[PDB]
């Protein structure tokens, strides 16, 4: 499992050092964890966690624990949104899915576009799934980027800057919130 | 001069003239005498919207007091050849050749306001020449007769003979005459 | 010539001409002597004010010595169509088309300067030829004088014998006088 999920979820280290750094790390969070005379085995569950935060991922994604918070996330969206009913149940089927492991192997969770009126909920139902899952929310205003030079800020930084520890906008942005909704406003515009 | 209008667009604003905004929903306009160089604008209009979306039906307001008959059916067969339905609505009056247009649209697409007229008589032309000219002459334009009548019959409705009857002289039709002669379905009134 | 009047909009300066800039107010003009060609322009702003605000009630200006008959029909026909109401407003001289016009003016909208006149008469037109065909023609502009003349007291509301007397011959008609027969509802306050 280890080797597994640091290969696909750790991509910036190589594949003998990331597999033993979560085997070492799980070993000694076995350590900390008990008082006294606790069972010695390690389990996946401590597996899946270590690896979590590696990763930085909230430990939610890794295993289906928390089956009860996806039965109700329609409801407790649908109640905060009133109307449009029909695209909530879409956001949520595509979280199920990819949560259940029938997700796509190389895209995203889900690539989805709200064609609709402008003051209706749209980003409501953006912000509401986020806050619901726990999980950052980048809105980007791609009306700021229409011209040809702001879109060299998403992937790369001016002429001249190292930008070491900056980066990209959009790029580094995913870096520190992995598991993290990200809303683009205006996209006909960009 | 023709009043230009602005549109919205998501990248910017688009300006048009009110002609050519029309087009846009597929409203084209018959107006004036017909000729060769009108007409040919008009089955320009109706081939570029064919490509557009070959489904939606065309609309054609006919405000003409008739014209040559040559180009007239340029603009028949090419409404007959397309397969979108051309929505022929009769604005102010219609002459021969423009109800002939006008009767030319898709059953249950032509439409007459209720104020509006239509004119209808055989066709006129006139040749000076030597008597074996006027012999070639005056059978073609028999034979251009024949061929409306038999296509005025065609969506009318009405029979050869009732056909030439009221072609043989000027014939003014009103609005609700022409239901019920079978030049159009129905008054334009609701939609 | 002419002019252009620059429009302010958000996003930059626009240029259009005086005709065009009272379009987005809503105002259509109307001058010359009515045609089949300068009737489709009047009829397509008609058209186009329509879809951008049904409710709104547009404005008609009519300054025209009078045309063809049929051609004012189609006017006469799309505003009454059309579900804005058409404000009808006498800026100069009205013939008897022109004067048909203001009439066909939504009840309650119409309006006529005060030094405005504003003659009526009865259809003008005339054919030469056979006797047969002369018949066929006689009859159609009797019926055409009819209908204008029904329509006349439709709006106005006198009887068609007053329609009839007063439309046999050239008469002319003041703008105080109008309100008296009902042509137009009231003068402009300011
Ligand atoms: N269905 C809805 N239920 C509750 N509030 C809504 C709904 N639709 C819109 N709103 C409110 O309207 C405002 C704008 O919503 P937002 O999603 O930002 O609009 P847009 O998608 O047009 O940018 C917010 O105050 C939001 O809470």
């Amino acid at each position: 499992a280890a080797v597994e999920l640091a290969v696909k979820y750790i991509n910036d280290r190589h594949l003998p050092d990331k597999a033993i750094d979560v085997i070492d790390e799980a070993g000694a969070r076995a350590r900390l964890m008990p008082v006294s005379k606790r069972k010695k085995t390690v389990n996946v569950a401590d597996i899946e966690s270590v690896v979590a935060r590696i990763a930085r991922i909230p430990e939610k994604s890794v295993s289906q624990s928390d089956r009860d918070t996806l039965k109700n996330l329609g409801d407790r969206l649908k109640m905060l949104v009133f109307g449009q009913d029909k695209a909530i149940e879409a956001l949520t089927e595509a979280i199920k899915m990819a949560r259940a492991g029938l997700g796509h192997e190389h895209k995203p969770v889900g690539s989805f576009l709200f064609a609709g009126p402008t003051g209706v909920g749209k980003t409501e139902v953006t912000v509401q799934l986020s806050k619901a899952l726990g999980i950052e929310l980048l809105r980007f205003d791609m009306s700021e980027y229409m011209e040809r030079h702001t879109v060299s800020r998403l992937i790369g930084a001016p002429p001249g800057y190292v930008g070491f520890d900056q980066g990209g906008l959009l790029t580094d942005a995913v870096i520190k919130h992995p598991h993290a909704v990200l809303l683009l406003d205006e996209i006909e515009k960009a | 001069l023709v009043p230009m209008v602005i549109e919205q667009t998501s990248r910017g604003e688009r300006s048009f003239d009110i002609y050519s905004r029309l087009l846009k929903e597929r409203v084209i306009f018959l107006t004036g005498q017909v000729e060769d160089h009108m007409a040919n604008l008009i089955v320009a209009q109706m081939l570029f919207l064919e490509a557009e979306n070959p489904e939606k039906d065309i609309y054609l307001y006919i405000n003409s007091p008739g014209g040559v008959i040559t180009a007239g059916m340029s603009i028949y067969d090419t409404m007959q050849f397309i397969k979108p339905d051309v929505s022929t609505i009769c604005m102010g009056q219609a002459a021969s050749m423009g109800a002939f247009l006008l009767t030319a649209g898709a059953k249950g697409k032509r439409f007459c306001l209720p104020n509006s007229r239509v004119m209808i008589h055989q066709p006129l032309g006139g040749y000076q020449g030597q008597a074996t000219d006027i012999e070639i002459h005056a059978r073609e334009i028999l034979k251009v007769k024949g061929r409306m009548n038999e296509l005025m019959a065609l969506h009318t409705g009405q029979s050869l003979e009732q056909i030439e009857r009221d072609t043989e002289r000027d014939r003014f039709l009103s609005a609700p005459e022409a239901v019920e002669y079978g030049l159009v379905d129905s008054i334009l009134t609701h939609r």
